RNA sequence: AAAUUUUCAGCAAUGGAUGUCUUGGCUCGCGCAACGAUGAAGGACGCAGCGAACUGCGAAACGCAAUGUGAAUUGCAGAAUUCAGUGAAUCAUCAGAUUUCUGAACGCAAAUGGCACCUUGGGGUAUUCUCCUUGGUACGUCUGUUUCAGUGUCUUU
RNA sequence: AGCAAUGAGUAGGAAGACGUGGGGAUUGUGACGAAGCGUUCGGCGUAAGCCUGCGUGGAACAGUCUCUAGUGCAGAUCUUGGUGGUAGUAGCAAAUAUUCAAAUGAGAACUUUGAAGACUGAAGUGGAGAAGGGUUCCAUGUGAACAGCAAUUGGACAUGGGUUAGCCGGUCCUAAGCGACAGCUUAACUGCGUAUACAGUACCUCGUUUCGCGAAAGGGAAUCGGGUUAAUA
RNA sequence: AAAUCGUUCGUCAAACUUGGGUAUAGGGGCGAAAGACUAAUCGAACCAUCUAGUAGCUGGUUUCUUCCGAAGUUUCUCUCA
RNA sequence: UUGAAACACGGACCAAGGAGUCUAACAUAUGUGCGAGUACGGGUUUUACUCCUGUAUGCGCAAUGAAAGUGAAGUAGGGAGAUUUUGCUUUGCCAUUCUUCGCACCUACGACCGACCACGAUCUCUGAGAGAGGUUUGAGUUGGAGCAUAUCUGUUAGG
RNA sequence: AGACCUGAAAUCAGGCGAGGUUACCCGCUGAACUUAAGCAUAUUAUUAAGCGGAGGAGAAGAAAAUAACUAUGAUUCCCUUAGUAACGGCGAGUGAACCGGGAUCAGCUCAAAGUGGAAAUCAACUGCUCUGUUGACUUGUAGCCUCGAGAGGCGUUACCAGUGGAAGCGCAGGGUUAAGUUUCUUGGGAAAGAACAUCAUAGAGGGUGAGAAUCCCGUCCUUCCCCUGCGUUUUUUGUUCCACGUACGGUACGCUUUUAUAGAGUCGCGUUCAUCGGGAUUUGAGCGCAAAAUGUGUGGUAGGUUUCACAUAAAGCUAAGUACUGGCGCGAGACCGAUAGCAAACAAGUACCGUGAGGGAAAGAUGAAAAGUUCUUUGGAAAGAGAGUUAAAAGUGCCUGAAAUUGCUGAAAAGGAAGCGAUUGGGACCUUGAUUCCAAGAAGUGCCGCCGGUUUGCCAUCUAUCCCUUUGCCUUCUCUCUCUCACCAGGUUUAGGCUUUGUCUUGAUGUAUUUCCGGUUCAUCUUUUUGGAGAGGUCAGCAUCAGCU
């Protein structure tokens, strides 16, 4: 916000009718800066000048941020969306699950030669890539002078120096499962990301969210997963169905 | 990182770094050694003095040596004997080169400038 | 809309709210640093509301009662080196509300481990507990601890005689409208 | 006078030279130790 | 047809937009509690080898002592010693000193280095003389001290 | 994709696009040349606009989907800055007036020296002070600018130098008046302020005025001659 | 020259002219009275603030196409801009 | 402005700067979540994000009287759609041909709840109450829809 | 003459006050613009300006309180009550509190009595590690007491002063920590590109001749560790570890008895004025009246009679949570980018204006490095011209260098405006044997085949769990007004290890297929140069039809 009272520290007053000027105020005495002139005039005030209390932050439901986390983890499966939001050539499986002895790995070296052989070093590239450009635009001056791509999401159920080793691979993040953010999961709000889940991460997800197909989710208390308007999820299967079909009409044309 | 009272703002790093003190710029302006000395000594780096031998690894003079005769602390700068241009005139001038830039034949040793040594090889 | 004042200057903006949770925060865990072995806050008692909109559920209170304190034996001196507060003006009317808070009291006393100030032993001033000692955890908060659970649930009663005749709303309405007529009725008596 | 903030501004601590001030920061800094040396090594 | 006027382009002029920079601003958050009769904040006048200002400083005057770091500073000059050092520096730190004339401002004053008195130590027919020299002398108010005043209330020599 | 009918429009309403500064994601360009700028090399779109050859330039920028706003100008006797026509135009005309020679200099209607000729005409354009100014005083030197033409000149510019008191003034006194004491007002800020216990170590005998400010023309201790310096007497 | 210049003209020993010092300050002063003068400001000075005071009244209000497309009449109004 | 090429006003030229914004209280509309429900602190943490969570409260789930108080049986008509059947190029085309059930919603009238007015068999008679009303009246009711959030538009307060 | 009492003096001895700062805090004093579409009550506002006083916080504070309940229990702050009760030309507008949920938690001591076998107390000055000499003081200093009781009476048990040492925390100033400058291309310069390495608890940020994790400072390790000096556990913004101590005193607790008893020009009331949501008075103030002791105050409508409940006023202290555009020192940013952002990115509260109160600008960028153009030549000099530095003059208000405006050159046009629309033309200037097809030759390319190594698995089979279908359960969870109920058990929801029962994959068979080198050479198609067969493009002419005319 802009400083209250910018514009404003002088005391000025209208000429007005009958000088042959604007009836815009202006500073009296005698500078060059005497006789000078609002919105408009230079060293004037701004035009609704940004006050602090303008509502910066979003409540968004408990709910709704559940079912949003939830369809975002569901993107972690599915090749076709990490290809289409990466490089999954070498990538054995999705979800791609390792053993929970990753946990007690501490070191970086330890934890790149784990990606070569799971095979994200296509990926791994894209990221030193665009780490040593200059960012376009006017972010430079303020902090933001790089504009990196994001890699591997591990998702790990308790540190044993995981956050050590995989902290310092460049554009490659943490996140723990009882804190499942959105902002990681889904980057500039699109879906599916390619993580890499620990066994006991993986295994800790049916207690967060539950069971899909009435009651409750144990950990998040009252909550169910979401249900789709829909059983199955396409046309082509049900619309090319027997039930269907012979009791359709022969089409037409024109 | 991971640290609060160190700042990674641009504005704080280039003031700190551009006003400069003449005692800290004394750390900022070290030179790195030979891979003679790094076998002797056990450091990667020192701090230039006046009277130390000396070789120019990059920019326009790339392989020539010799002695420093000058550290010009105020402009971040070392001069060297006959690393030299001349004027118009025809009378020679020292040309400034960065001491990140340079390299260390060998060093001189007082006192301190010894026993500077072995408090960096307590690490190495 | 209530806005004729000069109502920028008294804008109260909540940008600390985190920076607030989190300083008092650090001041609650170098509290119980220096605590370590003893729990925080202090023991407080079992306590209806007043006004008849709150008063089926129970609270926590502010301290205790000298009456309660002299059932257990307490005194009212000491109870704050213990950590249970004393309240001086909050009565026992009833014998329910007494009876809860001196078996409150009476269990925080049976959970109360107490050190000996050194070197011997020294009875009472509970008591010393000797170098036997069984392992107490570290501060637990005493809320927590011993904590006050809206207790529900009735007993399946069978329907006695003199529950089906007796017609609730008739008693109820008699009840108003005699409390109404009082000093009405005392004229037609007299 | 607070009909004017300029004037103020003007004339307040700080605009002058602050002989006696400006060392203060500093010596509260070492709780206003009095009557003492560095010690040589 | 020249010349002139107008139009379009090229080159030159005039002018400082656009673009890219940025030791500056702005806003939010977090810590801390430290001015002054032991003379504050603010003011005036001075001080550098060669400076007007801005920063610094006060006749010890861009500084002195101490500590740390350990070889510069720099526009030029000089100093070279200060170079295995009881030590270079427009260095850092800062616990010891200096701190003119002022200002609440305090002997009276004040568009005046004006006009007094007391006092220390010394300098030139004298106890009273003039001179240099050291430090004093404002107001309110508390506790104590000393010297008083009152046909205040009392005894009484 | 096909068929048919329809198509004006201020104030106003709604829909789909174009463009600008930042944030998130993604795909890239760039010291073998990014941004911006110029252009009869050009092209596309109904249009907002977009793409691009060549030249200059010298360090960062763009496409796509989203989020966000200090987001689009011909106008406001708008604001700030810059520049024209008017225009080599209005004009530089009060205070009687200059001329000739030589010297100096790159250069002389204008500087200096001589010779002539005028004016001021002692209630002077002369010789000295105050207020106000503050180094303009004096000397030597000079590339600009300034001195409404010029300039070798200068109150301009630069580097030096210059103001000597017992007697000349301030200082001392009191005027109109003005600050404070005792107190008196008021929350203080202020306002009032003449009320009061203010000589012959020791012994007496006197004792009515309260301290200060206020005149470089009022009052008041004492100075005159001649000489002297680039500038003081 | 934000009141000047020329010729003419009023008074000229007084209810005269004038320097310095001093007193009077803003709904207050001072006035041989014109609402004159009070720093080129006067039928209420100047400076800052409350203050971005209020305005049924003026003047402006920044890209393109596409589709629909008005009213100046009713009643009440210290209402007739 | 009824009417401007106007003898109506602004505009010498160029660049840059320049005017429906932000906060609050509501309201309709629309998108998303959950649905008789719905959404200050503490606990975690790499520390303004994120994640989890106890107890209340908000608005809603019941209205009506100034108040003391008291406090809720459907029917008919038209209708989406389905079903049974009658006309035409044919295994598909549109009928109103049928009787069967008739959603939403509108139209007509009821019953029940509160207020007002006017009664009252009989009881445990300051009261209760079978029963039966009224050209009166409510923002009532009739097997509940709301709450939170996002954006636009409008009203109002603030420069 | 001597005791007091009262009032002075002193440059007496030793102390304390004054003034400054503005963000927050305490007290007085006190407007109008504005809204009401006028205006006067009301509103703005118990605000701005004015005059006092503080502190790291301040004020507030342990009920003369809320309530009418199964009652709560200092103060402050947050959320909520609530835009509610209430106020209001009942118009405009205004507007709290209790309960509830949280942060934080801490209580206390004077007066009113009692040393009277004996001022036990306090200050100043001097004297050894706590004596003496003056004074204050009985017109009351210590001890005791503060309503939660207190005081005697009786009777028992139990407590209360500490020294040692080890570790450790806080504050200030220092000190030390990983890995390439490896080859080639471009360039003034490699920090860019390509290839080959390395470190990573460090790939924040910055510097260095252009995008630097490895050249340098830093960053991680680190709230570490190591010096030097302060403070600290005794004096802790609430308590750390073992070791070893004690009762002259003093304080608790139990039974019983009880009246030594609680703040006056104050409370309260009548009036006047202000203030409040507070209405026949919320709170305050002036004036007048002026209390009481089984009393007094409050219980939101004036009044009297009779009950009930709650508090103990007129004396006082008190941390925390809370506030913070100032000072001091840190960390950030979907913020501004030199007409913006503070007025101020620079000798900015500066230059400058005003008698004064006050007013108050403009002004950032050569280059990597001054290498800032010596030297010959013209000129009085400033400059010009050669030559020179640089990657470049980028040539000192020097990065890029728009438009308005100005000069020249070229190109047109012009009989008292010019521009503009639509339509052609003229002059300058710009722009275009296709696509292929068949032989031969070279330059590419290097598939399958054939080996070694490697990875997929059509199809026929056998089979898992997904899912539901419950079964036999058992274990751990979770919910529940499910049971004697205090605990176990039973249902509900999850997970797991097991079970009976009927189109997203394992293990064998090998249709097929990728990658990998040596090949073993061959296909293939590409561009091209030599023939052979083949021409698109554009604008027209005539012809035949289909529509309209």
């Amino acid at each position: 916000g802009v400083a209250p009272n910018a514009g404003y520290q002088t005391s000025a007053e209208s000429w007005g009718t009958g000088r042959a000027v604007s009836r815009i105020p202006r500073v009296p005495g005698g500078t060059h800066r005497a006789g000078q002139a609002g919105n408009m005039c230079r060293g004037g005030g701004m035009f609704a000048p940004n006050k602090t209390w303008r509502r910066w932050h979003r409540k968004v439901n408990v709910t709704q941020k559940r079912h949003a986390v939830a369809s975002a983890v569901a993107a972690t499966g599915l090749p076709a969306l990490v290809m289409a939001r990466h490089r999954i050539d070498e990538v054995p499986e999705l979800p791609l699950v390792v053993s929970e002895k990753l946990e007690k790995v501490s070191k970086t070296r330890e934890a790149v030669k784990i990606l070569e052989t799971l095979g994200c070093t296509a990926e791994l590239e894209r990221v030193r890539a665009s780490a040593k450009k200059l960012r376009a635009g006017k972010g430079k001056m303020r902090g933001r002078r790089t504009h990196m791509r994001r890699g591997p999401l591990v998702v790990y159920a308790e540190d044993n120096g995981v956050t050590r080793a995989f902290r310092n691979i460049p554009g490659v993040e943490l996140c723990k499962v009882d804190s499942l953010n959105l902002l990681q999961l889904a980057p500039g709000g699109a879906l599916g990301r390619f993580c890499l889940y620990t066994a006991s991460a993986f295994k800790r997800l049916q207690l967060l969210f539950g069971r899909h197909t009435t009651g409750t989710a144990q950990l998040k208390k009252g909550y169910h997963l979401p249900r789709a308007l829909m059983s199955n999820a396409d046309l082509s299967r049900i619309v090319n169905s027997e039930e269907i079909q012979r009791v359709v009409r022969p089409a037409r044309v024109a | 990182k991971f640290s609060s009272q160190v700042s990674s703002s641009r504005r704080k790093s280039r003031k700190a770094h551009f006003s400069a003190p003449s005692s800290v710029r004394r750390k900022i302006m070290t030179a790195p050694l030979c891979k003679e000395l790094r076998k002797k000594y056990n450091v990667r780096s020192l701090p230039i003095r006046k009277d130390d031998e000396v070789m120019v690894v990059r920019g326009h003079h790339h392989d020539r040596e010799g002695k420093v005769t000058k550290v010009y602390r105020k402009k971040w700068v070392i001069h060297i004997e006959r690393v030299t241009r001349d004027k118009a005139n025809g009378e020679t001038v020292t040309i400034g080169i960065h001491p990140s830039k340079v390299v260390i034949t060998k060093a001189k040793l007082d006192k301190d400038r010894k026993a500077l040594l072995e408090r960096k090889s307590r690490a190495t | 809309v209530h806005l004729h004042k000069w109502w920028q200057r008294y804008v109260k903006t909540w940008f600390n709210q985190p920076g607030r949770k989190q300083s008092r925060r650090l001041r609650r865990q170098e509290k119980a640093a220096k605590l370590g072995v003893v729990p925080s806050g202090l023991l407080r008692p079992i306590v209806h509301p007043p006004t008849q909109r709150y008063n089926l559920k129970v609270r926590a209170g502010r301290g205790f009662t000298l009456e309660e304190l002299k059932s257990v034996g307490l005194s009212p001196r000491v109870a704050l080196s213990i950590g249970v507060a004393v309240d001086h003006r909050r009565r026992n009317r009833s014998a329910e509300s007494l009876n809860a808070n001196v078996t409150r009291l009476k269990a925080y006393l049976a959970k109360l481990v107490l050190f000996q100030r050194g070197s011997k032993a020294k009875k009472g001033l509970p008591a010393d507990t000797p170098k036997s000692q069984i392992q107490n955890v570290k501060h637990v908060k005493i809320s927590t601890a011993m904590p006050i659970k809206a207790s529900k649930r009735c007993k399946p009663r069978a329907i006695t005689a003199e529950e089906q005749k007796f017609m609730a709303y008739a008693t109820l309405r008699k009840a108003l409208r005699d409390c109404k007529n009082v000093g009405k009725h005392e004229k037609k008596l007299a | 006078y607070n009909w004017s903030e300029k004037a103020k501004r003007r004339h307040t601590t700080g605009t002058g030279r602050c002989r006696h001030l400006k060392d203060m920061p500093r010596r509260a800094k070492n709780n206003f130790r009095e009557g003492t040396k560095a010690t040589p090594v």
